[PDB]
């Protein structure tokens, strides 16, 4: 969750208006992108 | 002559010029190409 | 009275500055409405006749020697009811009115036989070459004037954007051969040459 | 002492042989100058807050406002409102903005309803009478009017929209009579009366739109200009537009609808001047590092300092404290 | 629309289900300014 | 812009006051801050 009220976004767009919505999503786009930059760095670690 | 580059990190009294103006520098190397050759 | 139509392409024309900032010497992406490359656009001779659509704003071009051509009208219905736009210009002056017009069929300019509710009032070979768009209450014109169909890229610069508050899918021209495009939402690759003028554009959807 | 900035830096009283890139030097600004547009006449706010009469929500009423002085403070003293509920910007700040144009849209409203004149609403009086973009900037006043618009009888002058085909479009309005199509009218008039409750009385709404300088600005709060000066880091006020820096003439060619120009990084390079129409172009103030070479403090407190990538004619010289950061 | 409401001591508590909830009628029953809703927004609440 | 309000701290400062700059402005920073550190970490790759 990373501390937003839920994991799916289709939720969060059914229960909030947009100016709620968008406050919400922020926090899953950034754990997501924290999620995926992690991995790809430990496979650049890996390769070398 | 084959290899082009960029910039030494001289004196510089355009993308370089962005570069400096946000903080972004390079310096030159320790041993010139006279030395070297 | 009369009119007959026939199709042509368009090789790359109708592309017009999205902003009032300077560039020079890059490549910008953006997306807005244009008029996609390489399009299937009308060629109308009229002769001495429906509404024409206006799904969403419009590309008009004309190659006239005088003021043959004068102004449009828009709206829905046109009739009594839906508030409609008229647009009349002579010699560089410009009337606009968003009225409940009674348009006559078939108008033309020696329009409507009257009008309601006003409230509002606004006083202001060769290629003519327009762009009109409608968002958010906001009709917004650009133009350009190119001397000479053609290929190469000439760029269109913005007039007015007028707060109209209507809805509009109907418009009609009031004055003959002349070209209709219709625009389309997409992102294009703009290049900006030293002296900040558009030279090239790349369809990011072609 | 650089000898002194080397050891804060290292966060220990001793330190060995080497050379240490110690911190940054900059130029700071002379003076200070303002551009603004020179212009006389008021903004015509008296006769927005202040009209006899008010339009209905389903018919409302628009006043453009351009070429104009604004004084946003005088609008306290003529309605009797508690706060303003702005979106985008904050209402202390409004003196110190210039806008292209400003629009003030009036009408009335019931007391409960005033929560649907926000971004993101729904329902009938957001969805049939009078709609706002999702993204908005701009200020909303309300003030409740229950000894103008309440009658002992009761008022029945107030209409709003209750049925409508499809919702509206932000700034769309519609004024048809038609019978909606077992067969209601379209139109329903509030019944205002003295003795209802809070939640039930009329209330009365003004909401300003402004445009966020993408054009030559005609309102503009009450600022006065300064001289110009060109060939020394200043700090500069364009008509908003807050900076640091050198400005030089300029060769560049600006098209009558142009106001300014871009970096590659949305950074401002040149600038038309409000009142001379003239292209300036705007430079960075000089800045650089500096090491600082030391043989140890166990052995001495001798130093050298090297200033990177600078021309020795050009290095600084201002002997002023104000002049440089170190 | 209840004639005397119960003190706070003992407050009232009522059960609602197996019903087609519309909650814009209750703008007309009382002369309040606003809810004040966690967990949701009021303007999504038929939506749910 | 990273969720804030625009890209250019001048304009931040001159639109809002001190207690929601100060929100709008800690966007920025994290996202400059993360920008700076991908690049010293690749930058080290690269150097192995
Ligand atoms: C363009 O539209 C007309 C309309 O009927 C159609 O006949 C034609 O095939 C289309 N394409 C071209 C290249 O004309
Ligand atoms: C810009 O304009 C000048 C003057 O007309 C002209 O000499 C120059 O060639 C132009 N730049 C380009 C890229 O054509
Ligand atoms: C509003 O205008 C009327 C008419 O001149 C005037 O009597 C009244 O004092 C004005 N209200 C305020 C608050 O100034
Ligand atoms: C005042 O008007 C504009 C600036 O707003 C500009 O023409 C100049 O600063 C003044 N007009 C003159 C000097 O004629
Ligand atoms: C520093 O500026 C002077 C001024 O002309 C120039 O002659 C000199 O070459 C510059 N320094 C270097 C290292 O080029
Ligand atoms: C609901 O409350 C009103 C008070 O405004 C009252 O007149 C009415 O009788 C109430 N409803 C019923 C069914 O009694």
């Amino acid at each position: 969750k990373f501390g937003a009220i839920s994991s799916v976004l289709n939720d969060i767009l059914s229960r909030l208006d947009p100016p709620e919505a968008e406050v919400q999503i922020d926090r899953l786009i950034t754990g997501r992108l924290q999620s995926l930059q992690t991995y790809v760095t430990q496979q650049l670690i890996r390769a070398a | 002559n084959k290899v082009t580059l960029a910039d030494a990190g001289f004196i510089k009294q355009d993308l370089i010029c962005a570069q400096k103006f946000n903080g972004l520098t390079v310096l030159p190397p320790l041993l010139t190409d006279e030395m070297i050759a | 009275i009369t009119r007959t139509q026939s199709y042509t392409n368009s090789f790359t024309r109708g592309v017009y500055y999205p902003d009032k900032v300077f560039r020079s010497s890059v490549l910008h992406s953006t997306q807005d409405l244009f008029l996609p490359f390489f399009s299937n656009v009308t060629w109308f001779h009229a002769i001495h006749n429906p509404a024409l659509p206006f799904n969403d704003g419009v590309y008009f071009a004309s190659t006239e020697k005088s003021n043959i051509i004068r102004g449009w009208i828009f709206g829905t219905t046109l009739d009594s009811k839906t508030q409609s736009l008229l647009i009349v210009n002579n010699a560089t002056n410009v009337v606009i009115k968003v009225c409940e017009f009674q348009f006559c069929n078939d108008p033309f300019l020696d329009v409507y036989s009257s009008a309601n509710n006003c409230t509002f009032e606004y006083v202001s070979k060769n290629l003519r070459e327009f762009v009109f768009k409608n968002i958010d209450g906001y009709f917004k014109i650009y133009s350009k004037h190119t001397p000479i169909l053609p290929q190469g890229f000439s760029a269109l610069e913005p007039l007015v954007d007028l707060p109209i508050g209507i809805n509009i899918t109907r418009f009609q021209t009031l004055l003959a051969a002349y070209y209709v495009g219709y625009l389309q939402p997409r992102t294009f690759l703009l290049k900006y040459n030293e002296n900040g003028t558009i030279t090239d554009a790349v369809d990011c959807a072609l | 002492d650089p000898l002194s900035e080397t050891k804060c830096t290292l966060k220990s009283f001793t330190v060995e042989k080497g050379i240490y890139q110690t911190s940054n030097f900059r130029v700071q600004p002379t003076e200070s100058i303002v551009r603004f547009p020179n212009i006389t006449n008021l903004c015509p706010f008296h006769e927005v807050f202040n009209a006899t009469t008010f339009a209905s929500v389903y018919a409302w009423n628009r006043k453009r406002i351009s070429n104009c002085v604004a004084d946003y403070s005088v609008i306290y003293n003529f309605a009797p409102f508690f706060a303003f509920k702005c979106y985008g910007v904050s209402p202390t700040k409004l003196n110190d903005l210039c806008f292209t144009n400003v629009y003030a849209d009036s009408f009335v409203i019931r007391g409960n309803e005033v929560s649907q004149i926000a971004p993101g609403q729904t329902g009938n009086i957001a969805d049939y009478n009078y709609k706002l973009p999702d993204d908005f900037t701009g200020c909303v006043i309300a003030w409740n009017s229950n000894k103008l618009d309440s009658k002992p009888s009761g008022n029945y002058n107030y209409l709003y929209r209750l049925f409508r085909k499809s919702k509206l479009k932000p700034f769309e309005r519609d004024i048809s009579t038609e019978i909606y199509q077992n067969c209601y009218s379209p139109l329903q008039s509030y019944g205002f009366r003295p003795t209802y409750g809070v939640g039930h009385q009329p209330y009365r709404v003004v909401v300003l739109s402004f445009e966020l300088l993408h054009a030559p600005a005609t309102v503009c709060g009450p600022k006065k200009s300064t001289n110009l000066v060109k060939n020394k880091c200043v700090n500069f006020n364009f008509n908003g537009l807050t900076g640091t820096g050198v400005l030089t003439e300029s060769n560049k060619k600006f098209l009558p609808f142009q106001q300014f120009g871009r970096d590659i990084a949305d950074t401002t390079d040149a600038v038309r001047d409000p009142q001379t129409l003239e292209i300036l172009d705007i430079t960075p103030c000089s800045f650089g590092g500096v090491s600082v070479i030391t043989p140890g403090t166990n052995t001495s407190n001798q130093v050298a300092v090297l200033y990177q990538g600078v021309n020795c004619t050009e290095v600084p010289v201002a002997i002023h404290a104000d002049q440089l950061t170190p």
